[PDB]
């Protein structure tokens, strides 16, 4: 159980980390899903100009 | 220095920071059946990580009016996962425990918990001649609430049961409780659905007692068998 | 310790532990240490052999894959009556890793990056038969004089690298080298360019490569043609120095790390991952 | 490998530095 | 680096990066659960190990999950971890998750 | 063994009885700018007691629904004692830094504080496409307040701000995060007044939060230079 | 001297006096995963006695119109014994087989079985273009009946299932196929539920015929794994 | 016994035989061996010195030969009138040896294959003169985001293999590698991909290579074109496991191993070889 | 045989693997 006193938080938090280790390994390599791209990017014509 | 205490069997593993030690019950560790000790003949299984690993029991609630909390072993493990496979696929097993008992408070709570591990704990029930049925000592999985812990529930003192095994778990000093016990058994194995040969004995010798805010206080109890062996395979009974 | 790791690294067995004072698991995110609590020393493991090779997620290996900086169509014709704000059969192109979010992303995991572009310039033409149009792609340096004409005589390239090229020849392909004045590209630049106070924040000009001033060689034909000129560079000989939080939020500009997230998640800016029920609730659950 | 030029930075890409060292990052600390 | 377990709604923000826990009256209670697909939209999408393999489509190797507690010095407790290997449901109690 | 910790850089110094370590930012203890390594041909003063040490910044008040602060160095310090004047008296400057930042808390209160120090920190401004200007950046001895530190106020993630040179303050665990920057530009030496490389950044993870009489708590901030050189002597600016 | 053969497999021993010889099927006997080979990195749990043994499977009706028989590995033994306990409790399993298919009759009968072992048997479903579900796959410990096995049910031919590890029971000359099946995947380990490496396939080529008194001539199957290991220990989920 | 065998082997003379005992015509099929009679212990023999090559009957040389594998013509043309179903000027493939039934007999022979394939993207181009079209075929991994559009920005490749080449030029040879988790690739999966009950039967992703999105990068041209995009692959480095039987009935779908067979002998379900009049009939017979 | 590039799959097909064990198929029996 988490118990605390009565001058504590009674809501404590958790951080959660998540890492790699040494025998992790990655191969297939793809774009990344995590950005896209709808339109231009604002001042992307005023590269050209 | 010996207050951190990392067990790791199997997948299994358990990190405590506030430990006392571990008592390795009688001065002996779990080992498998020698060839000089064996009686039977067939070759046991013994399968390593699928059994030796930390089975956590059902959490306990310790309260004032507690009385106490008993679990035999195995039958507190003969349902639970592959050690509970194994005994109702096996006439034979040969395993000792580690018994890692949990309990935590704040540091203004106070309290201490006996928790010995009795060997051959034969019950007796009060104020009559019949004997504990089935029913009153194979509690399973939720194990048993002590009647009279002060006797132990066999007429004996509960003021002597420091010669067991035993640590205790004192809310002041530590959070855990850890036994480490061996095959005690006068047979080398056993038949586990009908003998139980340690009992874990968890006893309010203090009660809880605080003046805070009374959060819920648990007792969670983490068996874990070691140096399994199960010979006699058949089809399962439970 | 630097060592070289070619594969991934082998898992020892390991036997039941039993230890006092060794806490393995136990370890202090305060510290800012990432956890060394091995598998061998958190559960119980056999021998593996890992043959499984690292050499993928080489820094080398994962930037140098050509990527898109420039797409411009632009139309080919008389341009006598045309506005003078579209391209009259050239356009400048400041050399631009933030043009385009995939390559941009790879290159902002990074603070600091040398690397060698490896500038291939695809160019490909539409009718509004095709023709075999010759291109000439002069590289300008930052802030130099860029040509005002397709006809101009800027682009008869005295000393500015000029790469003469066909629509019907293979990509024209040129190695731009490191080019910044430091020893690093400088992906992000906390700090202002200028002495002054009007200096555009994060953009430093030892960044940028230069100008790409690319136009047709070829007059003006009687029918008028879109064409479009993708430029792809491809890092290489690549040194990475502080990696960086990848960039979540949708890009919005080309000058800055302006933010403003999608409107729900993921990707927005109060929740970049998507919701689900509860703590509690397992989205992808195996229920049979 | 090939390189027939007379620029070092003019060559293929340098895909051979299996040197690392994660411990100037999973272990920063002194 | 730091995983999104709180991915819910009413979490704004930064509210997501960490698991309130409280004390409970009931005996062996779940307090999160989370989703190991590095690979796919979850709480280990944008972290170091998610990002950088969202670049990658074949992924080998153990996994590091480390949980800091940021109660006070006076809050005593204990949690159990379960790594459940796949095949069947995401286990509800605690006596199906510590096998 | 590791929480005491004393840092003695010239006339300062700071003890911390609650530290956890001190992060010795990517593996790399700052020094002066070598030889081979050198640009400007002048010879650099390199006053070695009077700007390497502890400057302490001005407290924040660490509260509930504070977002976060950042420091950019050496903005923060180019107005403060010697290393100010060393600063507004020349055209370059290459320091290291000795980032130790400062929050307490009774052990009834708990948190968790992000010090991460982000090197070129380039921030963005949210819901438009104008770069944030000399106000919005260049803050000096008062830092800034994160808008969004959930993205780190640059689209990014603060999820993966640990890829960073950082130390985490949890009020539970300790009290002091101690981390120690080297050079980190591609530059071996830059203009301060208008380039920032290191950006101190402090985030509330978990917010503080307690039952107990609320005290102010705040978050008190001393960075030292570390191997200073300047060179390109000039009269002042400011 | 060939014709006599005695199977020791833990408890379990299956003679046989009419037997051609045993398949060791592509020269290949089972072994467990070696160390340069193996991916998953927690210690296997190797039973060896309660898993590496004959699982007798149920009989089947050799009669005239039968087209045949099928078995899918390990999909007839997941629920059987203590392979099916470890099949449920375990994410992985690496294990050869050891199949001994009995069928004997009178020395006035005639017959022949094509009992042949087909790695990775992706059946097909007549005259439809919907593959076959879960239901039409994974039959269990009954097994399925051929529907065209003329064909194999999945468009090959039956003339050439001799590519396969096989044997013959010709009731004329033998009894019983033996075939010592290893580890035929692609994976070193694999998820039980989900996919079967070997199919077990039981073929009529020569139908049961006599003129004597027509006794019920039916088909045994003794499948019994071989160098069993399993990893990735959970719960139960049958 | 495994021997190094580059020519068929030599047969030795032999001379009458009458020996109790030794019966080398008779073997036992029910062993399940194949029966080790040598041409010498059956009839009699001269000496031969058999100098036959075996070369051209290696795995390696038997699917090492660039098979087609995929074929699409689609309409090159405006595609703002046109349904919500055909290609608009960009196809997706998910890369499947299963289309074409040359190939997929060859390496359906086969259980388990381990093989790099060598992807040869072959552009023709027909009128509803020809021009030259520029063509991207980015390859996207099993299951990664797709294109919707001609000129959407997943074609940028920031890190998607692709490869640009035109219709002028020789065709497009990539090398995919093998791209397996498994250590060969599954042909047949006897069992199913997802945990749940709901997947495919059959069909494994680790068999499956990925995407392969083919657009057209020239824009839209007034007139519209018929261009047929035809892919071959090459097998190669191969590495060949447990044999089948080949398969008989004719393919019903590239998803499974359905069957249906011919209206009539051969290849028909109930007669997979053509039927004669009676055993004893010979029906290809020498009548003078 | 040529093999200008940097990754060993990409050569041409390796034609010379004459090793051949048919008595894993022809005889199988123990």
């Amino acid at each position: 159980n988490l118990i605390v006193p009565s001058e504590s938080s009674d809501t404590c938090s958790l951080i959660g980390f998540i890492a790699a280790k040494d025998d992790f390994s990655l191969r297939l390599m793809r774009d990344s899903p995590d950005i896209g791209q709808l339109d231009h990017l604002h001042a992307a014509e005023a590269a050209y100009q | 220095s010996d207050r951190v205490l990392q067990l790791k069997l199997g997948n299994s593993a358990i990190v405590t920071q506030e430990a006392a030690n571990y008592c390795c019950a009688y001065g002996e560790w779990p080992n498998y059946l020698p060839d000089h000790e064996a009686v039977a003949i067939d070759k046991p299984t013994q399968p390593e990580t699928a059994t030796d690993r930390f089975y956590t029991l059902k959490s306990v609630k310790w309260e004032t009016g507690s009385t106490g909390w008993w679990w035999k072993l195995p039958d507190a493990l003969n349902n639970i996962g592959m050690f509970g496979q194994n005994v109702q696929h096996h006439y034979l097993y040969r395993s000792g425990f580690l018994i890692h008992v949990q309990c935590n408070a704040t540091k203004f709570h106070q309290g201490a918990l006996l928790v010995v591990a009795i060997p051959e704990h034969q019950r007796g029930a009060h104020n009559t001649n019949t004997s504990p049925g089935f029913d009153d000592i194979m509690k399973g999985e939720e194990g048993g609430t002590f009647n009279h812990p002060y006797v132990l529930d066999d007429g004996t003192s509960l003021a002597c049961a420091t010669i067991f095994p035993h640590q205790w778990i004192n809310l002041r000093t530590n959070n855990s409780a850890t036994i480490v016990l061996p095959w005690m058994n006068a047979a080398p194995m056993d038949f586990p659905l009908r003998h139980n040969q340690w009992t874990l004995a968890i006893i309010p010798v203090v009660p809880l007692g605080t003046r805070t805010t009374s959060s819920m206080v648990p007792i969670t109890v983490s068996i874990a068998p070691m140096c399994c062996e199960f010979n006699g395979l058949r089809h399962a009974i439970t | 310790i630097e060592s070289i790791i070619k594969t991934a690294t082998d898992t020892v067995k390991s036997e039941i532990n039993a230890e006092l004072g060794v806490v393995p698991s136990l370890n202090a995110v305060e510290t800012g240490a990432t956890s060394n609590t091995e598998p061998e020393e958190a559960i119980q493991t056999r021998t593996v052999i890992n043959q499984h090779g690292v050499s993928e997620t080489l820094v080398e290996n994962f930037l140098s894959r050509a990527a898109l900086v420039s797409k411009r169509s632009f139309e080919y014709k008389d341009h006598t009556s045309s506005t003078a704000r579209a391209d009259k059969n050239f356009f400048k192109w400041t050399i631009n890793t933030r043009s385009f979010v995939q390559l941009r992303r790879k290159l902002e995991l990074f603070t600091y990056l040398r690397f060698d572009a490896e500038i291939t310039i695809l160019t490909t033409v539409a009718v509004n038969g095709l023709p075999d149009l010759t291109l000439q792609a002069m590289f300008v340096p930052t802030g130099a004089l860029t040509p005002e004409k397709q006809d101009s005589f800027h682009w008869q390239s005295g000393s500015n690298a000029s790469v003469f090229f066909k629509i019907s020849d293979p990509p024209a392909r040129i190695t731009i080298p490191f080019m910044c004045i430091n020893s690093a590209y400088s992906v992000f630049y906390d700090g202002f360019a200028g002495f002054e106070k009007n200096g555009l924040y994060g953009i430093n000009p030892a960044d940028t490569i230069g100008n790409l001033c690319v136009r047709i060689v070829n007059e003006h034909q009687p029918v008028g043609f879109t064409v479009t000129v993708r430029v792809y560079m491809k890092p290489k000989h690549i040194k990475a120095w502080a990696p960086r939080p990848p960039r979540t939020l949708p890009y919005m500009s080309i000058a800055n790390a302006n933010y403003k997230g999608k409107e729900r998640a993921p990707n927005a800016l109060s929740a970049i991952i998507g919701n689900r029920d509860s703590v509690k609730t397992m989205p992808h659950n195996i229920v049979n | 490998q090939i390189n027939f030029y007379k620029d070092s930075y003019a060559a293929s890409a340098s895909k051979q530095d299996f040197s690392q060292d994660p411990s100037k990052f999973t272990e920063p600390v002194v | 680096s730091m995983m999104e377990i709180n991915n819910t709604e009413s979490a704004v923000g930064m509210e997501r990066l960490k698991v309130d826990i409280s004390a409970l009256t009931d005996v062996d209670q779940l307090l999160f659960n989370i989703p190991l697909d590095i690979q796919l939209d979850g709480p280990l999408r944008n972290t170091l190990v998610g990002n950088i393999s969202r670049y990658y489509t074949h992924w080998s190797g153990s996994l590091e999950m480390t949980f800091m507690f940021c109660g006070s010095f006076m809050a005593a407790g204990k949690l159990i971890l379960c790594y459940t290997p796949p095949g069947g449901s995401c286990p509800t109690t605690r006596e199906t998750a510590m096998l």
